[PDB]
C-alpha cells in the first residue's frame, strides 16, 4: 500500500 | 423565577432530537451531557455545549413562564421521542422538572448550572451558501477524511472572495470540491482547519434555504478559533483543528495517458460483487483494453470472481488495483451518472471525476475530484 | 465419479443456500461450514450437518452431469445473495467450482469431505402438525429460555407428545412460557417428552417451510427419543437436531389454580405505556396499582427520575400493587398474540399469570383454560 | 427478585 505522494506524510 | 410552558410534541421532540445528535457520549464532566431550556420573549430555546461543539435551535412554545433549566439529554430525547402526540407541558418546581403528556407525566431531577459553560458567541458573519449545496459539499469531501494524527481529521476551507475550496485527505485519498457563495462582508483571503466528523454529522443535519457560515472579517478571520453555521432558528459553533494541512495542489495532475468514462451504477453495483471474494477486503483489479473493463478480485487459495463491463476508454491499456472500499467509496460523492477516470501508470494516482485520439489528455476541469492512490498488484 | 455441472433459477438457488446457512455454525472444524451440493435424478440436493443439526433441502435444476461438492458455506451464501436475475451455471472443474450468472464469474475451493460427517437419517415420523403453528408456538416459549450453557436444563424446550397434542415448555427460572397444540399422530397412542436446545429449534422456526404442515420424527411407541434427535420435515426439505440430555424442571406446579384477582387490557395500549414509563427504570423494575377499573404505572427514583402514567384496565377481585421486571413484562406481552392480556394474580410476591384474553365478580378466581401461558414472576417492591 | 418456586432450583 504505497501513499499519495504528500510531502512530507506519503 | 421558575420555567412552565406548552409546546406541541413534534416540534419539541425534532428540536431536542437535533440538539442530542451533538452531546457527548459518557462525558468526564457529567453534567455536559445536559440540555438547556430557556423561556423568553420569542418562545423556548434549546441548546446544548461541551466546550468544544455547541448546537441553540429556537422553537414556538408558549411560555406560561420566563426562566431557564438544565435536564438530562439523553433522557429528555428518549422522553420525547416516546410521548404521543399531544401537547407537551413542562413546569419547574424546585429540583424537580415536570414534564406531562397526555396521561402521561414524568418528574426529572434538575443539573446544576454552577459548572456548565455558556454558549460562545458566532463569529462575525463571512459569507452564505445554499443548504442543499453545503451539505453536498461537506458530505463529499468529508469521505476522505482520516480518522486518526490531528492534520487528517480536518477539512480545509479556503476562502477566496466569492469562492470556496473544501478539501480532505486521508494520506490514501484526497477530496476537493470548489464551490461559489455569497459574501457577507468585504473580500476576504483566508483559510481554516474544521474537525470533519463535527462538520459532517452538522450538514447531515436539517438547516431553511440557506446556511451562514461565520468565521470572522477583515484580518480576524479565524481569529474567535471558532466556526459559527447559522440557518433559520439554529445557531451552532464548533472549534477549530490546530494543525497545518497538507498542501494537496501538486498531488493533481496536469495530465493522463489513459482516460475511461463508465456509468456509476454499472460499475458499482458490479464492484460490490467481485469484491466479494477478496480477503479482508484486500483489493479489486481493474483492467482496461478496447471497449472493455474487466474487473477482478480474490485469490487461489480463498475463491476467485471476475466480471466484464463495456466501458469508453482511449490511450494506452493497463491492468490497475484499488482498495474496493475506497473506490466504492469515490464512486459514491460523484453524484454523477458518469465518471471519468484518469490514469498515469498502474503505481500512481486515479483520478476520479464526475463525467480521444491516442493521448495524452488535459485533465477535466470539475467542481469536485477525487483522487485515489492504487494499491500494488500481487507479484 | 463425475464431476457435478448444473444450470439453476437464481431465486431457488438462493433461498435453498440461504436457507441452509442458517443453521450454519460461524468454527473449531472449518470445513463443518461448507455446504454439500449434490445432483441427482429429481435435481439438486442442498445441505449443511455440523454433528449436531442438519439441514437439507431439494430444488428444481437441469442436472447436466451428476456430483457432488463441498464448497465454504458462508462464501456460497454471499455470492448468490449478490447474483443478477439471471440463470445460473455451476459446473466443477478440477479442484474449483465455476460459478456463473449474466456477466459474473466465481470460482469458490473444493473442500475435502474425508472429515465431513454424514448426514444422519431421521428418526421414524411420529406426527404432523400444521407448520405456521408450530413456528409460533416456538417463537412464544423461546423467549422464557435460559440462554446460558452454566445451567444445560434451561436451555432447552420441552416437547411432550400426547395422542391428541403437542406440548412445548421452557423456562429461565423467573419467566416460564407453556404452549399447546394439536396434532396427529401417526400410531395413535403415545405419551413421551424430549428436551432440544431452544435456540436452535427456535432457529428452524424462523427459517421457514414451504408447505402447511410438518411431520415431527422422534420415534414411536418405547423407542421415542432413542435415536438422540429431533427431525422435521417438510416438503422438499428435511432437518434434524441433536437432543438436550438434561432433565427439564417440574413446571406445571408452578401453575395457579386459581386467582385473587384479574385484570383484563389491550396489549398495545399497555406494552407501550410500559415502554415509556420505564424509560426512568435504572437497570430495575416498573410498578402495577391495580384499583378498580384504573392501573397505574410508575417507576424511577428521585436520583435519576420518575414516572407514572394511568390506564384504563377490566379489574376485579382484591386489590393490589405489583412489581415486574419491565423487559420480562413486555416479552411476555409480545409473546401473546391476542389484542387483549388477561392477568391472573395471587401476591405481590408470587407468580403472575398472563394469558391470551378471550370473550369480573367478587372471586377467588378458576384458571381459565388456554392454549398458552406465560408465567412470570414477580419482583419484591422496595 | 425471588425465583419461581421451582423445587429444586428457585
Ligand atoms: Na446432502
Amino acid at each position: 500500500v504505497p501513499t499519495l505522494p504528500l510531502v512530507p506524510x506519503g | 423565577t421558575d420555567l412552565k410552558f406548552r409546546v406541541v410534541r413534534e416540534d419539541f421532540a425534532d428540536a431536542v432530537a437535533w440538539v442530542a445528535r451533538s452531546l457527548p457520549t459518557r462525558p468526564t464532566i457529567p453534567v455536559l451531557a445536559g440540555v438547556l431550556l430557556t423561556g423568553t420573549d420569542e418562545g423556548l430555546t434549546i441548546s446544548g455545549f461541551d466546550y468544544e461543539v455547541s448546537a441553540e435551535v429556537k422553537v414556538s412554545a408558549e411560555i406560561a413562564s420566563a426562566g431557564s433549566v438544565l435536564v438530562s439529554g439523553r433522557l429528555l430525547s428518549d422522553i420525547t421521542k416516546a410521548l404521543p402526540a399531544k401537547p407537551v407541558e413542562v413546569s419547574v418546581e424546585g429540583t424537580r422538572v415536570s414534564l406531562t403528556c397526555g396521561s402521561a407525566r414524568f418528574s426529572l431531577p434538575t443539573l446544576a448550572v454552577e459548572d456548565y459553560p455558556a454558549l460562545p458567541a458566532l463569529p462575525e458573519e463571512t459569507g452564505v451558501i445554499a443548504s442543499d449545496l453545503f451539505a453536498e459539499a461537506i458530505g463529499q469531501v468529508a469521505v476522505a477524511a482520516g480518522r486518526d494524527l490531528p492534520m487528517l481529521t480536518g477539512i480545509r476551507v479556503e476562502i477566496s472572495g466569492e469562492s470556496v475550496v473544501l478539501a480532505a485527505t486521508d494520506r490514501f485519498r484526497l477530496a476537493v470540491r470548489e464551490l461559489t457563495w455569497v459574501t457577507t462582508a468585504g473580500d476576504v483571503e483566508a483559510a481554516v482547519l474544521v474537525p470533519a466528523k463535527t462538520l459532517a454529522e452538522a450538514a447531515k443535519a436539517g438547516t431553511g434555504n440557506q446556511v451562514h457560515l461565520a468565521l470572522g472579517s477583515g484580518a480576524s478571520v479565524g481569529k474567535d478559533g471558532l466556526l459559527g453555521i447559522r440557518s433559520e432558528g439554529k445557531r451552532s459553533t464548533t472549534r477549530l483543528l490546530d494543525a497545518e494541512f497538507p498542501k494537496f495542489r501538486q498531488l493533481l495532475p496536469a495530465e493522463h495517458t489513459a482516460v475511461a468514462t463508465i456509468g456509476v451504477a454499472e460499475l458499482t453495483e458490479a464492484i460490490k460483487r467481485v469484491a466479494l471474494v477478496a480477503d479482508r477486503g484486500a483489493q479489486i483489479r481493474m483492467e482496461f483494453s478496447d471497449d472493455t473493463l474487466k474487473l477482478s478480485a480474490g485469490a487461489d487459495d480463498v475463491g476467485r470472481a471476475e466480471e466484464d463491463l463495456p466501458v469508453d476508454f482511449a490511450g494506452e491499456p493497463l491492468t490497475i488495483a484499488f482498495n474496493p472500499t475506497y473506490l466504492t467509496d469515490g464512486l459514491g460523492s460523484l453524484h454523477s451518472e458518469r465518471v471519468t477516470f484518469g490514469f498515469t501508470t498502474p503505481s500512481r494516482p486515479a483520478v476520479l471525476r464526475p463525467a480521444g485520439g491516442s493521448g495524452p489528455f488535459p485533465a477535466a476541469k470539475t467542481d469536485y475530484v477525487y483522487l485515489l492512490m492504487p494499491v500494488r498488484l500481487p507479484g
